[PDB]
RNA sequence: CUUGAGUCUCGUAGAGGGGGGUAGAAUUCCAGGUGUAGCGGUGAAAUGCGUAGAGAUCUGGAGGAAUACCGGUGGCGAAGGCGGCCCCCUGGACGAAGACUGACGCUCAGGUGCGAAAGCGUGGGGAGCAAACAGGAUUAGAUACCCUGGUAGUCCACGCCGUAAACGAUGUCGACUUGGAGGUUGUGCCGGCGUGGCUUCCGGAGCUAACGCGUUAAGUCGACCGCCUGGGGAGUAC
């Protein structure tokens, strides 16, 4: 339906659940006639500055073209996960593939 | 646009240059060979008689001096250079 | 009494004294440039000692 | 500036956006970087942008 | 008494004291002195003069341990804030490091009105 | 404003740099006007006059070059 | 009938409005550790806070309010006004070629709606600030200015009030009349040359009692409305 873009870090000693998640979030998009544009993931990055007293996180960048019912549930299931320690939904223009500067 | 993201090239306060005035102040002269790069040099240097000299004084317009670097403010982007260095240590 | 002071240094105490009050750079009353190099030379060594005070 | 013809300067280019900061993390005004209107106003919600996700920083003094 | 080596120096430079405190590396108090504490007192109390006896006097009152290093970290706006960091000087620390710290918010609360006079 | 000291820097080289470090990160000019609560018609009103100012400083630069003492 | 007015197609810029989330800086508090005699404040002082351990310094927690830098004689809105970041709903403007309607327009007494801050009602909330109030100073006196505290209020929801130097002290719409330097936002054709919108400063003719205004007119005209008729008494009394 509409693009987005999400950019969820994770908490760091639980980023052997990442790919689960991944899979999981994939499934839900796709499952209401989604698509993925980008998936790449950064991995164990540095923090600029601390978070709940973390000084890294496991990053995950993900493009999607989506109705706004599942981009909805979707930031819901980020907000009670608790491993999800930072989330980001920006709207964009047309769809995005070209892979990132990270 | 691109010539101050690789300031690296004349960035250790040693270097020195010859580089040309372009105009004056009352505070300073501003000596720009390097092209779309532009030091100043502040009138508190220049001479060793501190301010007791005004820039029109010991350099005129269209005059090519030997300059250390000193300072170079990546950001800001503002170097600081230095006449008085350049000549004598009485 | 007998003879003027120093115009120089009257010069630079004037600089100075504009300086510490806070007045601005273009306040100066010389257009001869001997005697201007004297008066920024007071008032920027004031801007400094401003900083310093209360 | 950063007219090689962009549509949308990013927020994740970080490489860039460092250029467009001080020391202390904060954002440098158009007229030292020479950058145009409506680039500065991009490169403005970039590193805004960037800070939340902690790519760049706030301060020094963290 | 148990010696340490490697300290730290807290300078508070208020328009009207100039408080410092020497501290070990996690932040604990060893000595500290002020210019109200030197012996100076209202007009006297507030000048780089009488901020330098206190970074001296507050010097000799940490000997009991050990001295070598010292990053310094000052605060405020005060005339305090840099005779200190001389004397530390002449008190002979070795200043590895030093850092304004000053406080900013990034906006925060309304500051008070304005002084008519 | 974090300078750290270089190797065999003097101390009167590390302390000039710890000041020209926070003259370029403005420091008391921050500090010195949070002293106090601007109205924001007051904060609106000088930034009026710095305008009608800086305007006024690209005028001498000009006009005085056609203009002439003795 | 297509030139005024409008509709559709593709894009652009924007603190325009409404709702809901969230992030960092800081202040105040609460609980700990360190540590010891002063802190705070002023022109100078004192009230106040502190050996029942303050101030300073480090760690943990709570809570509200506002959004540094970017930030500009920048931008948006009918006006009042609007400034972190992210999604949801939503208004207006502007341009490029095309198509479509065919004077459907301009103005507007009464009417209707929006309308800063203070203030009022009900229910919340309360960090900082601060009318009232209390104490300390100053002074011949000081129901003030200055200092120490501090309650309404400032914040949120819904409902009232209908006012401001609500100002460009300049009603709305259209036409015409030398120039210069900028800012911001589109689009043509070759980093030069054009063509649109909005905007800042300067000045020519003209106009003006003068100051000044000057293609964003206070110039030259047309359409409609609002308003003035010596000063007090009075924007008051009934
Ligand atoms: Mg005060
Ligand atoms: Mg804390
Ligand atoms: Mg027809
Ligand atoms: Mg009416
Ligand atoms: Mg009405
Ligand atoms: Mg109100
Ligand atoms: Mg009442
Ligand atoms: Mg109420
Ligand atoms: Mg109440
Ligand atoms: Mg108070
Ligand atoms: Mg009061
Ligand atoms: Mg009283
Ligand atoms: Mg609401
Ligand atoms: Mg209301
Ligand atoms: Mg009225
Ligand atoms: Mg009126
Ligand atoms: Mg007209
Ligand atoms: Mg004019
Ligand atoms: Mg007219
Ligand atoms: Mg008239
Ligand atoms: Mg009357
Ligand atoms: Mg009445």
């Amino acid at each position: 339906m509409r693009h987005y873009e999400i950019v969820f870090m994770v908490h760091p000693d639980q980023s052997e659940q990442v790919p689960g998640m991944i899979e999981r979030y994939t499934a839900a998009i796709t499952g209401a006639e989604g698509k993925i544009h980008r998936l790449e993931d950064w991995g164990r990055r540095q923090l600029a500055y601390p978070i709940n007293k973390l000084h890294k996180a496991h990053y995950v960048l993900m493009n999607v073209e989506a109705p706004q019912e599942v981009i909805d549930e979707l930031e819901t299931t980020f907000r009670f996960n608790d491993a999800v320690i930072r989330s980001m939904v920006m709207r964009t223009k047309h769809a995005v593939t070209e892979a990132s500067p990270m | 646009e691109d010539p101050w993201v690789a300031i690296a090239k004349r960035y250790p306060e040693g270097t020195k240059l010859t580089g040309r005035v372009t105009n004056l102040t009352d505070y300073g002269c501003f000596v720009e060979i390097e092209e779309g790069v532009e030091g100043l040099v502040h009138v508190s240097e220049m001479d060793w008689t501190n301010k007791n000299i005004h820039p029109s004084k010991v350099v005129n317009v269209g005059d090519v001096v030997e300059v250390m670097v000193l300072d170079i403010d990546e950001e800001r982007r503002r170097i600081s250079l230095g006449l008085k260095q350049c000549k004598a240590n009485p | 009494k007998r003879q003027k002071r120093d115009r120089l240094e009257r010069a630079h105490q004037r600089g100075y004294q504009a300086g510490i009050a806070g007045r601005s750079k273009e306040m100066c009353p010389y257009q001869t440039l001997n005697q201007r190099s004297q008066w920024l030379g007071g008032w920027r060594e004031a801007m400094a000692d401003r900083v310093v005070m209360a | 500036f950063t007219a090689e013809g962009v549509q949308e300067i990013d927020y994740k280019d970080i490489a860039t956006l460092k250029n467009y900061i001080t020391e202390s993390g904060k954002i440098v005004p158009s007229r030292i970087t020479g950058t145009r209107a409506k680039y500065q106003r991009q490169l403005a919600r970039a590193i805004k942008r960037a800070r939340y996700l902690s790519l760049l920083p706030y301060t020094d003094r963290h | 008494r148990k010696q340490v080596s490697d300290g730290v120096a807290h300078i508070h430079a208020s328009f009207n004291n100039t408080i410092v405190t020497i501290t070990d590396r996690q932040g604990n108090a060893l000595g500290w002195a002020t210019a109200g504490g030197s012996g100076f007192r209202g007009s006297r109390k507030s000048t780089p003069f009488a901020a330098q006896v206190a970074a001296e006097r507050c010097a000799d009152a940490v000997k009991e341990y050990g001295i070598k290093n010292l990053e310094v970290m000052v605060k405020g706006p005060g005339p305090g804030r840099e005779s200190t960091i001389r004397a530390l000087n002449a008190a002979g620390f070795r200043i590895t490091n030093i850092t304004d710290v000053t406080p900013i918010p990034h906006x925060g609360c309304r500051p008070p009105k304005k002084r008519r006079v | 404003p974090v300078i750290k000291v270089r190797e065999n820097e003097p101390f009167d080289v590390a302390l000039r740099r710890f000041k020209r470090s926070c003259e370029k990160a403005g420091v008391l000019a921050e500090v010195r006007r949070r002293e106090f609560y601007e109205k924001p018609t007051t904060e609106r009103k000088r930034a009026k006059a710095s305008a009608v100012k800086r305007h006024a400083k690209k005028l001498a630069r000009e006009n005085a070059r056609r203009t002439r003492l003795y």
